[PDB]
Formats: structure tokens, sequence, C-alpha cells
RNA sequence: ACGGAAGGGCACCACCAGGAGUGGAGCCUGCGGCUUAAUUUGACCAACACGGGGAAACUCACCAGGUCCAGACACAAUAAGGAUUGACAGAUUGAGAGCUCUUUCUUGAUUUUGUGGGUGGUGGUGCAUGGCCGUUCUUAGUUGGUGGAGUGAUUUGUCUGCUUAAUUGCGAUAACGAACGAGACCUUAACCUACUAAAUAGUGGUGCUAGCAUUUGCUGGUUAUCCACUUCUUAGAGGGACUAUCGGUUUCAAGCCGAUGGAAGUUUGAGGCAAUAACAGGUCUGUGAUGCCCUUAGACGUUCUGGGCCGCACGCGCGCUACACUGACGGAGCCAGCGAGUCUAACCUUGGCCGAGAGGUCUUGGUAAUCUUGUGAAACUCCGUCGUGCUGGGGAUAGAGCAUUGUAAUUAUUGCUCUUCAACGAGGAAUUCCUAGUAAGCGCAAGUCAUCAGCUUGCGUUGAUUACGUCCCUGCCCUUUGUACACACC
């Protein structure tokens, strides 16, 4: 059917996204984009580091193509992956969440890592950022530390339109810490979709 | 070998969430086969969105 | 894991010619999709091969993706 | 609790896939091979 | 209630502060030039601004009002 | 010539109408006759679930929606051009099924 | 020549053609709408403007989609709108205006469709506003 | 921050005016209690038809029992002269179980055994957590820059008053100019004889022309039967409302109240999203999310059999059916909308046939605006029987028989036919929800589903009464004030 076909395609995309999130974490994975063409299925994965995805001249790309092939029962040659560098750099909430997770896993003060992430996001053109760290920073009542810089909206369609939100579970030797990153991109340099706020009224003379 | 399988072709034990393997809160509409919590988590990822 | 030696040789044959195997987490599956052995043998024999290296296991919604190393 | 008595140093039936190493066990009137 | 917020009242006020030798006290022609002299991102907000501008113009001819 | 029916289906309205217009224009520059693109009603795959991952709190329900929008365009053309029309439609997100 | 009428969800399509006073509702005469009490509710747009007043027009409605009363109101307004549109197109404009004024001076949504639509139901209770009964102890 | 001080304000989770009720009866369901081998457990406004929790098996986590390692991997030892595995037949067992034994085959370095070290857990900790969610909050609150006040922490801005749903705005004024929230926004339900296009939608007329009437008129019918179109329907792009106009009331206005026009004048109706934050609120019983603890081969892992979760002196909550004539029953009228539905195979089912019924059989259409389906729903309407009675209202309890689903209906799954016809004569103290297509009545689709609704989520049918306010009660917010609190009244 069609009702089932598109739901299955959405589940297929979700499965690929979770698979690449678990697999290519050290590769700076940012997002999957399946392009189902009649001839072949061009799944394009967008990561910040598209050389650790290639490996030894395409070994890792080949093995990832074969992994998705042998999971989703395709005919050899009817699917292919494509590693792509994200034109959207640390403006990307998932990329910054993974950066913070890796800094907190290899060892870095929580406040310093959050400030570094916020500084990088802001200096990369972003119109506002917010990083929330919830859990046992040092074994306690598990307070939640917020670090927000700039302008941010929280309600209405604009939050879907221009806001990127990502959460991440960091697992240290004491409990689990939730890392939430909210990046508000500047609507003026959107290059697609609405280019201003709904209430932004500009007059000329 | 001949005792390790009671038949599970129907009922709540026949199907599990494709993500978390839970037999409760399963959503079998449109062939999702996802637990009612895992679907809330990965809802935007499938194409289901909140409008009203 | 008590598996016919031969029954493990085909596992390594397939795993080495292809380089990838995606085993559904079904301990009762009578036969694996790609290898003519039960998925229980596939998963646990390979798990045993993952404790010596040369195999990395990801789960990704209960499907046991295995990739070899060099 | 499989004891597996040591079985220290020591015919043929149907199901011809047997490779003539399936010598029958004789308790009484046992015409079924070692396999089946 | 039908009270108008800042984004309507201030926008209408500025529209009068820069377009007095302009749109009359009729809403139909008040909303038309709003599209060319203002980049409103929703027709409902445009209608709200044009209506408040019309009201302000209708009450400006009977005594100057603050601001 | 061969009479066919091209069915376009997707959840993105802009991306679906992009191909639903590209096909029409690519048949106009080739000057065929077609029964205009028919817009079958959008199917809202609404699904209601419980907000709570547990059994505590006010009983709050939330419905998600998947709007499947479908369209169908029937025309006639020979093989060499109908294949070009079925190869122009590569829009990501829209699936295209041709039936003879 | 072709008008419509809706009350809540029922839609009645009226075809007004040059003819001789044939008023059909579903293939039957107007005397067989049969709620047995709203027959005068379907008689309203005739006795309002003119007793017969019409040997030149024929009205044929077809109604579907609602309930009994919704369809009755839908036809009672569809035939009135068909008469108004017929006078608008062919017969006369001052006649149309006088007959529309006569309709509006008795207006029971004979000319304008009722705007009331069913309010969506919200969780936590049957109906759009009524809530499930709550107990404290 | 709190207070058991005060003052303002808001609110059908408060009231006033009312409607429907509940509480009274029976039954369904959940909770407690009690019982039990187990009656698994979480939860006590913001628990109690809640865990999408409608449990025969499974789910299952409880109980009585029974198998297996699915104990990685070192490492030793066992072992290439055999470490280990499986076994037909009998005892044993519920079991056609090589579990264990009577017995001797079979396989062959994969594992027994240690030895470390893994792994799993619906085991504990929601007072160690993440995420999510609920509540505060169907509330309006929160915060920079410059300036002013203070030595300073800080304060004003962020307010006497009015208005608003709103820190909504007017206005007042050491503030001015702004930001988050509100609003804007998005979705949907309204209209649009306007644009586009539709044998997957409909309407007009041509031949196919069966009926009635017979000067051609009504309704009929023609899924490959012609032409034209989009009024009905669909959905893209747009339009439309912005409280428009006109009066009155405003102190100066924001606004409010009426009338007219309008499709729509109560944020146009309803939702989604929703700031600073606070709770030791719920969830480790969703998670291959998880710290720590417990267990880990007589397992708390996993599996199988059976039972239990439903168990009954009793109390409570959400509900269904009623107490009848504005009704019951029998014939007839035959009117929706939201939706779902099978290609690796068993779903929605049209039609024919059999049957009193449930239901059974042969096909058909549908992977779907095509077929189920026009969901020929119910309430409702008409005409009859009943005659106000513990009655023909009411259908609790039980017996017999017939089918369906299911490996398996006993503790009745459910449906069907017959038969007994229990309380209940309008429900005390108390108490819930609700202001217009809303309450209420009524049914339908979906979810849970192999089967099972009295549950929920939506949908549509019929459509009131009363009110257009208030702080009397309750709850909350703000302000003032007290503090010996700051781990902030635990
Ligand atoms: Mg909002
Ligand atoms: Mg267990
Ligand atoms: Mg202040
Ligand atoms: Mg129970
Ligand atoms: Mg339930
Ligand atoms: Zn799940
Ligand atoms: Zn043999």
């Amino acid at each position: 059917s069609k009702k089932r076909k598109l739901v299955a395609d959405g589940v297929f995309y979700a499965e690929l996204n979770e698979f690449f999130t678990r697999e290519l974490a050290e590769e700076g994975y940012s997002g999957v984009e399946v392009r189902v063409t009649p001839t072949k299925t061009e799944v394009i994965i967008r990561a910040t580091r598209t050389q650790d995805v290639l490996g030894e001249n395409g070994r890792r790309i080949n093995e990832l193509t074969l992994l998705v092939q042998k999971r989703f029962k395709y005919a050899p040659g009817t699917i292919v992956l494509y590693a792509e560098r994200v034109q959207d750099r640390g403006l990307s909430a998932v990329a910054q969440a993974e950066s913070m997770k890796f800094k907190l896993l290899n060892g870095l003060a929580i406040r310093r890592a959050a400030y570094g992430v916020v500084r990088y996001v802001m200096e990369s053109g972003a119109k506002g950022c917010e990083v929330v760290v919830s859990g046992k920073l040092r074994a306690a009542r598990a307070k939640a530390m917020k670090f927000a810089d700039g302008f941010l909206i929280h309600s209405g369609q604009p939050v879907n339109d221009f806001i990127d939100t990502a959460t991440r579970h960091v697992l240290m030797r004491q409990g689990v810490l939730g890392i939430k990153v909210k990046i508000m991109r500047d609507p003026a340099k959107s290059r697609t979709g609405p280019k201003a706020l709904p209430d932004a009224v500009t007059i000329i003379e | 070998n001949v005792w390790f399988s009671h038949p599970r072709r129907y009922g709540k034990g026949s199907r599990q969430c494709r993500v978390c393997s839970s037999h409760t809160g399963l959503i079998r509409k449109y062939g999702l086969n996802i637990c009612r919590q895992c679907f809330r988590e990965k809802a935007n990822d499938i194409g289901f969105n909140k409008f009203r | 894991m008590l598996m016919p030696k031969e029954d493990r040789n085909k596992i390594h044959q397939y795993l080495f010619q292809e380089g990838v195997v995606v085993a559904k987490k079904d301990f009762n599956q009578a036969k694996h999709e790609e290898i003519d052995t039960k998925n229980l043998y596939v998963i646990k024999a390979l798990q045993s091969l993952t404790s010596k290296g040369y195999v990395k296991t990801q789960f990704s919604w209960q499907y046991y993706y295995y990739t070899l190393t060099e | 609790k499989h004891k597996k008595v040591k079985l220290a140093v020591l015919r043929e039936c149907s199901n011809p896939t047997c490779g003539a190493g399936v010598f029958l066990a004789n308790h009484k009137d046992r015409l079924y091979c070692g396999k089946c | 209630g039908r009270v108008r917020t800042k984004t309507v009242k201030r926008a209408s006020k500025a529209l009068i502060e820069r377009y007095y030798p302009k749109l009359t006290l009729d809403f139909q022609t008040n909303k038309r030039l709003c599209d060319e002299i203002a980049t409103i991102q929703s027709k409902r907000l445009r209608n709200k601004i044009a209506g408040y501008t019309t009201h302000l113009m209708k009450r400006i001819q009977k005594g100057p009002v603050r601001g | 010539i061969i009479k066919i029916r091209i069915t376009l289906t997707s959840t993105k309205v802009k991306q679906l109408e992009n191909v639903s217009s590209n096909i029409v224009k690519n048949a106009e520059q080739h000057n065929l006759v077609k029964k205009g693109p028919v817009r079958l009603p959008t199917k809202v795959l609404k699904i209601s679930t419980r907000k709570t991952p547990n059994g505590e709190g006010s009983k709050t329900w939330e419905t998600y929606e998947m709007r499947i929008h479908k369209r169908y365009i029937d025309l006639e053309a020979p093989v060499q051009i109908v294949k070009r029309i079925t190869q122009i439609t590569i829009e990501p997100g829209v699936d295209v099924e041709v039936v003879v | 020549v072709q008008t419509f009428g809706k009350k809540k969800s029922a839609t009645a399509v009226a075809h007004v053609k040059a003819g001789k006073g044939l008023i059909k509702v579903n293939g039957s005469p107007i005397t067989l709408v049969e709620p047995e009490i709203l027959r005068f509710k379907v008689y309203e747009p005739l006795l309002l403007v003119g007793l017969d007043k019409f040997s030149n027009i024929d009205i044929r409605v077809r109604v579907t989609g609602g309930g009994h009363v919704s369809q009755v109101y839908a036809i009672r307004q569809a035939i009135a709108k068909g008469l108004v549109a017929y006078h608008q197109k062919y017969v006369d404009e001052q006649s149309k205006n006088e007959l529309k004024k006569a309709f509006t001076s008795y207006d029971r949504t004979l000319l304008i469709a009722d705007s009331r639509r069913p309010e969506p139901k919200k969780f936590g209770g049957k109906g759009a506003r009524s809530r499930f009964q709550k107990s404290y102890r």
C-alpha cells in the first residue's frame, strides 16, 4: 500500500539515523538523507569529518554500505552511501552535542566545555545558543546547569522553523548526564523558508 | 529442542517493539510496530508531526 | 558455545568473504537469513569471536551489525 | 548431571547415510541404529 | 478582548510617522500599501496593523494624540 | 504512442507540487494532451498516544499527524519521451509510479 | 441555475430550470420530505414569496451528508437560493431584490448557511467542553 | 523562602441562575481491606476504565513445579590412544523430557572442570540519575543596556488608576529604549456562482428507453455510452476579518456596549507550540539509558506445564443499565462523519447459497477518493399493541442447547434461542462537569485485538434551560508585612 509504504520509509529513515548515530559518533555524524531513486537508493550521510567515514580509501564506506545492505535485504548494487561534509558547521545542534559528549568523556570541566561550545556556536554565525547539563556533575542532588547566550525563542512555529535541538546521554562513572543543545540560527541568512520573524515588521522611507 | 518453544503466533507475546523489545504499549497502526514511548521519541524522525 | 566445528567454519567463511553480517537478535530463530545455521549459533559464536578482536559489534535496534578490522 | 561413563578401549541398519561406524547397541531386540 | 499589542500599535504609529501624506482613513486602501511600504510576514498581522492605522488616522483628524 | 498514468505521492507539499508542475510543463513543451493533474484528498495518518511514559499525572493525550498528499496525471506519449518524463522526476521525498 | 444549501453537514444541490412548477426533493414531491412536522419548514420559501407565483420554473434538489433535520433545512434553503439565483440570472433584478427582502424578513437561514460547526472534542472528557467526573478522596 | 497576617485580582478544575447528573438500586471496572501457594507491582487537587494494564497460553514481573547456558574470553588443567555431545526402548516425569536412572552406542578438541573475568535480570534504589511527563500553569510571569536611587548587597524600569484572556494595552510617572513569555506563529472548521484540474467526484443530453402517463412530461437505467462544465466534492495558489461602518460610554484614551452589513464580530471557533524557574511529584515495570547494591547455574537469566492477577463479611472512585407513556414492544420511514483494511498471505468484506439466530460455504472488489461503504449507525420520525400495575418498565441471578476465536474457553472469552424475572417507585448528608452546535441524549470509526466493551481517543446526529456577573466558598496569582529561615518550615 501507500499508507504503509511511507510509514515504513519513515521507520527506515529513523533506523538509519540511529544506526549512523551509534556507528559514526567519532566521525562527527550529523544527519542522514535517503534519496530513493527508481534505479538505486542514494543514502547520503552528512558528517563533519568525512575522512574517518572513508577510512582506508573507502573501506569504511564500503563496509557501511554492505551493513545497511545486509540488514535491509537489498540486491547488491541497488543501494549506495555518500559521505558529505556539512556546510552547516557547529551551527548544528547534534554536532555540538556530540562534541560536548566527547569532551566530557575524554575529560573536561562541564562549565568550561559548555562555555566553549556556546562560544563556538555563537562565533559560527548563530543567533543565540543554549546548553543545558542535567545530572550529577559532582555527586549531589543532580542540579541542572544552564548556559545561554544571545537571542532565543521558545514558542510557536518559529521554533520548528529556525531552531535546532539535540539531546545526548553522556555516561561517566557516576550516573548519566543529559546534554541539551539548542541553536537558534539567524532567520535573515536562512537561504530557504521564512527569512524573518512573524512579528518582525520593517518599514522603509 | 522439542520443549523450548510454546507457540507465539498471536497475542501480546507474538510481537515486540522493533526498537526496545517491549510487549506493552505496542503501536501496530500502519505497521509501525513501535512501543508507545519509543514512537514518541522517534516521531519526528519518521514523519509524524504535531499540528493540532 | 558448543557448536559443530563445521558449523563455525561456514560462519567464518561467510564473514570473511563478505566482511559484514547483520544478525537479528533472535535466540530462537531456526535459521539465519544469510547463513545456513541458526541465528543463535551465528550471534553467540560471533560474540565469542568478538572477544579476540577483528570484529566490532553494533546493536542499532537489535540487529547485531558486525564489521571486521585489520 | 551427565556422567558419561568412560567407555574405555573397545552392525548396519537402514538410513544408508550411516558410514558403517554406527554399530548397534545390544540391550535386547534393539533393531534401531545408534543415531535413531 | 480585542486589545492590540506592541507589534501592532508601534508599527501603526511608525507608519503614521513616515506615511502621513499617504493612506487615507479607509482600511481597504490602508492594507494595500502596507505590502509595498512594509514587509509583514503574515496577512493577519498586516490586517491588524492596517486596521489600527485606520483607527489612528480616523482619530487623528479630531485632535492630535500622544506620540 | 502509449497512454499512461503517473502517480506522485509524498508528505512534502512544495516538493510534490514541484514535480506535479514540472511534469505538466515538460508535457506542454512537447505539446501532448493530458487530463489535468488530479488531486486526491490528503490522508491524515493521525495517531493518538499518551504523553506520559508511565501512568502518573493528568491524563494528557497527544496526536501526531502524517499528511500523505497524492496526485495523478494521465497522458499519452511514445516510449522515447515517456521515459524522459519518468526520468525527470528525481525529486527527493516524492515517489513516482508509472502505470501503462 | 445550480445552487447549494448546508445547515451542519448536509448538502442539498438545487437545479432550477425553465419548466412548469415541478418541486422535487429526491424524486418525490415536496409533500414527501416526511418528518411529518417540518413539511411546513420545507414549505417556507414558497409561502414566503409567492403562493404559486411560478409557472415558469422547476426546482429539483438532491440532499446528502447530514441528518434528518439538517437535510430538511438544507433543502429549505437550497430551493430558496435557487429561486433567488434564477431571478438573478433570468427573470428580474428588482424582483430578485424584493423576494430576497421577503426572505430575509423571515430569515431562518433560508439564504445564508448556518455557520455553527461541531467543536472538536478534547481529551479528558466526552464532548468538546464537558469533562470526566473528578473525585478527590 | 515560608507564615496559622492583611489588601487587590482571576477562575464553571469556584460561586451565583440553571441543565445533566453522581452519591440511593443492579451490574462492569479500578483501589483498599480480607483471604490465598500466588491473589505480581507502581501510583493515594496533581492515586483509584491510570501504567495506553480490555491478563485463558504469552504478556508476567506472583505462586507450585520442570529443562538449558544463550557463563564472552584468558588461564590452567581435561584432550588428539577420545575432553565433551545427542540418543530409540523401559523406570522416572504433567510431558513423545536421555532431566535422572536400567543399557551401549553415537559425535569428536567446538567444551567439562577449575580459574579468573564476562553477561543477563519486569531484582532494589524515581531520596543517586538521564530522557520524558504531570503539577505550580486553561497562570502571567521573567530579564539585559543606558539613566536615576542607594557605601553596598540591591532597587526603579517591571506602577496609583483604567482596560484586557494576557506585564494586553492606555495612562501615570527617574525613567527611556528593549528582550523572553503572551500575542504574533502553525494546524484544523467555517466562505469563495472567483483561478487551476479531475470514468479514482459530481451535474446537465445525446443514443442504449424496461415503468407510468401517452403531445413528450416524472422517476427510473445503461462502470469502456457520447459532448460541456466544475454549482456539489477534492486540493494547490490566492482572497476574505482588521471587531468593518454607525451611535453611546468613557476623564484623555486604550477599550467596552449595541445596531447595520457580513460566511464569519465571544482572541472568528478549537487546538499545537509555549518564558525564569520549583517538586527530593511519577516513571530504574518502555528503552541494548543508566551509577551503586543484590543475584548469576538448586539463577532473581531464559524456557515449558498449570494456576493466579478475576479470588469475597466489607468501604471508596470512574462508569453502563434503569426506575417507564416525553415510555416499552412490533412493523414502516432509511439520515452522517472521522477512519482502517492482505503479496509472502490471510485483512475489510460486496454478492449467491444454507441456517430461526449466532454463524458456515462458493466466489468477487480492494495494496485503496475506485471495493468493503452511500458504512441503509443509533437516538430519531410515522402507524399500530400496551394502559399504568414490582406490569408488556427493569434485565441482575441461573439452567439447558447451538456456533465463533483460539494448541488449549473449566474459574462460564464472546455471540445466539428458550426459560426465573432480583433490587430499583427518581435517590439523604454531600458532591462533579458545563455558557452554543456547547450541556445532555444517541450511535459510529480507530487504539488495545487470534477472541472479548460497559474503557479511551476522535467523529458525526438531535440540540435545550439559564448567565453575559461576583468575590460568598474554594484554589491560585500579585502586592504589602513578620522572620532568630538561606540545608530556606522536612
Ligand atoms: Mg503562542
Ligand atoms: Mg525474568
Ligand atoms: Mg524589579
Ligand atoms: Mg487487575
Ligand atoms: Mg484501558
Ligand atoms: Zn518501544
Ligand atoms: Zn543410523
